[PDB]
RNA sequence: AGGACCGAACCGACUAAUGUUGAAAAAUUAGCGGAUGACUUGUGGCUGGGGGUGAAAGGCCAAUCAAACCGGGAGAUAGCU
RNA sequence: GCUCGCCGGAAGACCAAGGGUUCCUGUCCAACGUUAAUCGGGGCAGGGUGAGUCGACCCCUAAGGCGAGGCCGAAAGGCGUAGUCGAUGGGAAACAGGUUAAUAUUCCUGUACUUGGUGUUACUGCGAAGGGGGGACGGAGAAGGCUAUGUUGGCCGGGCGACGGUUGUCCCGGUUUAAGCGUGUAGGCUGGUUUUCCAGGCAAAUCCGGAAAAUCAAGGCUGAGGCGUGAUGACGAGGCACUACGGUGCUGAAGCAACAAAUGCCCUGCUUCCAGGAAAAGCCUCUAAGCAUCAGGUAACAUCAAAUCGUACCCCAAACCGACACAGGUGGUCAGGUAGAGAAUACCAAGGCGCUUGAGAGAACUCGGGUGAAGGAACUAGGCAAAAUGGUGCCGUAACUUCGGGAGAAGGCACGCUGAUAUGUAGGUGAGGUCCCUCGCGGAUGGAGCUGAAAUCAGUCGAAGAUACCAGCUGGCUGCAACUGUUUAUUAAAAACACAGCACUGUGCAAACACGAAAGUGGACGUAUACGGUGUGACGCCUGCCCGGUGCCGGGAGGUUAAUU
């Protein structure tokens, strides 16, 4: 549920809050826990590469099944628990033969709903298998883009994929960006939507809400002298420049795609 | 522990001082300048064998030499190595 | 006020010390240069 | 519950006097702001000079940074004193 | 030596870092010491640092570093696999007393504990670089039980007072005791035991996980403190002997109870929230290769071993960073009495100090303060600076408002002391006794003793009772920025930066973008409810017209147009 707080402090009135109780209370199943290391948008040489990363809270990396390749074993969901690494929720789920693994948790899914996955497996939420199997037009998550790669498309909270044409060895998605792909039919993919489509309804609140989720601040280029950045310095609030990276490249409207290899599966841009 | 060549190679020198000769009117412990390489176990099988004596516990430290200056320029004495070797009740030399 | 020089021997050796010279093509130049000027210090050490 | 309120430690540095061959190459005294947070701090690590880092002041990068420091080209050049 | 004064959440004590003999003793005084210097952190000489259980080393990893081969790069080199390093984190064990001129959890006395080797003996499935468990983890908040510690009483020793009183409801001081061992408490968590079966745990498993029956209701785990023991002891005012007058020796009373009580401990708990909170080893258990009367495992007793380096002294400073014996800077630990909300503040204890030129004088002027007739902002750019307000409780409080606020708005009243209610009240704590008991560190009953705010009534002293230190000035109109934050270390803290929110725009994942001749990496172990760039800047009411110019996006016919031929 989303939830206004009262303004009972100036930081507060504007804080709105995404409150679930589904979700697991306290700790996570330890034995799929990894370390996490924060890198302050850092690469191997120590520089800055991407700005705005820094500090927030720690955090643990929970192992999720993207490729849900437990064929014909099934399972019972336990509980559904809060990720810090993603916006989506992921389930606990416990299969027959005793082993225990994580899921992108679908919209729906609850502790006692059954899962399957393979060729074969029934066409219900949660259920994964190769999309040359679910019928056109069907609605799926954690598409696969190679077969047996593991789901990379729409795994966001509320995201999902529409399988709108199946021919040949290949299916078209309609993606979430609204772009027409094809992708082959063999690549597996999940029935029905991720989960949390509330999410995108929390508002912030306050600065230090970003920061625990470590945002460091934007200062924006015309703020800065010219030697920083192409929109320069002037004298009181001044501009005229046409709006560039602070790389001097063309920020607003220059295409910036470059990828003849991939080229042949995009059917339609998105708009 | 030992080997005669290294045995009488050890120990180095009697100590005097006032700390050294209560050590032994009250607790008939003797205090030595041993090398400065040596153990516990050499220092006490070392004193067993030449001195003849039973011996119950050894303790050691190091003492820092001191520095001296000399206009522009220090000199430093060596470090060395205190024993003080508690010889058993039945008190000998 | 607070200076500039902060004392840490643990960080001094790492930054300067004989192995952090000996450990690059260049710091391996500063030991030379220094033996060949014939100091007697070639680093601070113990 | 809270980047909530008052207020020591702790962090900061709004006003004034003093000091200005100082007690101090930036402080002292009286007051002042924050004080469960985008807080504060110890230890160690990483980022290097047209480079870093910057809640952005051209700020900071070992007491003078619109291009650090040291050595070298080097006796640069100086129609100037 | 006797006084006086200063600090006492420090100006005391103890650590780390850093320093390195500055430590103790003798001796000396040129130079060093802002003066003299017999003195010194100064000169010279000698002395001093004692560990199985305190630290380091050691085993284990974090960020990160290095890196056999390897990938990449004119050379130099860059990155990285297996590995190997790296604490600021995890991992065995010791305490009280005594002692030196100077060390002590290290020496001594007493009393313990840990992990290994060896032997003996009884029992026994042992075995890892692997599996599983465990180690192992956040923020906030609540408050119950405790100890540290204090106060009073009792107890014991001593006292009878330089000046009115002081044999009593009087004065002073002491009333301290550890680890370890035993007990398993307040309290916290959790159902337990057996059997059978199984696509998981890279093979294997008697372990974990999963499944299915049977059966009992109490089982196990964790756990401060208390009590006992340790202690036949240590410590202890004082006494008696000696003393080179610095000391040394012998001896040694009481050593209890009640109440209060932490920010320490139970608590790695409990409750709750979202921002969802290291790793690896030690450890426990499971098997694999194997070994099978061997080995090995468990236990008791015995015996041996536990090396090496550090250990002096300063440590919020005269010994470290500041050129100085420099109003500066420097992380952690300890927390006594009275008043107090308190770690503020004032006065004190323990402890440490009077800050290394002093003596006089009592001009201007300067610095830092106190008081001020009448006036009260007339000062000045400006109330700059001063002066003022200042506590608790209760009564009371406007516009406006996002309904939280504004608000401690404003303003008012009370306030000491003594007695009565009540020789000490409401409450808190709780003994003897009586009874039960699955008998204990138990329950009920009982209310002694101890402790104890606040109110009303009456009285009373002063000019004044929040009497000192301490401790908001208040209100009205208006510009700007929503707000808390951030910034020119060292003339600018602001209206500047940031901010949540909003929009545009790029980005289908080997993403765009960024660091890199490259390999590699960040983005991200993310996937369009995502990530980057740009502008705007809470919220409310809203955001109109212009595509000629410049920029960008889309277009293919025509013109023009490169290398090439």
């Amino acid at each position: 549920a989303v939830v206004k707080c009262k303004p009972t402090s100036p930081g507060r009135r504007h804080v709105v809050k995404v409150v679930n109780p589904e979700l697991h209370k306290g700790k996570p199943f330890a034995p799929l826990l990894e370390k996490n290391s924060k890198s302050g948008g850092r690469n191997n040489n120590g520089r800055i590469t991407t700005r705005h990363i820094g500090g927030g809270h720690k955090q643990a990396y929970r192992i999720v099944d993207f490729k849900r390749n437990k064929d014909g074993i099934p399972a019972v969901v336990e509980r559904l628990e809060y990720d810090p690494n993603r916006s989506a929720n992921i389930a606990l789920v416990l299969y027959k033969d005793g082993e225990r693994r994580y899921i992108l948790a679908p919209k729906g899914l609850k502790a006692g709903d059954q899962i399957q996955s393979g060729v074969d497996a029934a066409i219900k939420p949660g259920n994964t298998l190769p999309m040359r199997n679910i019928p056109v037009g069907s609605t799926v998550h954690n598409v696969e883009m190679k077969p047996g790669k593991g789901g990379q498309l729409a795994r966001s909270a509320g995201t999902y994929v529409q399988i709108v044409a199946r021919d040949g060895a290949y299916v078209t998605l309609r993606l979430r960006s609204g772009e027409m792909r094809k992708v082959e039919a063999d690549c597996r993919a999940t029935l029905g939507e991720v989960g949390n489509a509330e999410h995108m309804l929390r508002v912030l609140g306050k600065a230090g809400a970003a920061r625990w989720r470590g945002v460091r601040p934007t200062v924006r280029g015309t703020a800065m002298n010219p030697v920083d950045h192409p929109h320069g310095g002037g004298e009181g609030r001044n501009f005229g420049k046409h709006p560039v990276t602070p790389w001097g490249v063309q920020t607003k409207g220059k295409k910036t795609r470059s990828n003849k290899r991939t080229d042949k599966f995009i059917v339609r841009r998105r708009s | 522990m030992i080997r005669e060549e290294r045995l009488l190679k050890v120990l180095r020198a009697p100590h005097v001082s006032e700390k050294a000769s209560t050590a032994m009117e009250k607790s008939n412990t003797i205090v030595l300048k041993v090398a400065k390489d040596a153990t516990k176990a050499e220092i006490k099988a070392a004193v067993q064998k030449l001195f003849e004596v039973e011996v119950e516990v050894v303790n050691t430290l190091v003492v820092k030499g001191k520095v001296k200056r000399h206009g522009q320029r220090i000199g430093r004495r060596s470090d060395w190595k205190k024993a003080y070797v508690t010889l058993k009740e039945g008190q000998n030399l | 006020m607070k200076r500039t020089f902060q004392p840490s021997v643990l960080k001094r050796n790492r930054s300067h010390g004989f192995r952090a010279r000996m450990a690059t093509k260049n710091g391996r130049q500063v030991l030379a240069r220094r033996r060949a000027k014939g100091r007697a210090r070639l680093t601070v050490s113990k």
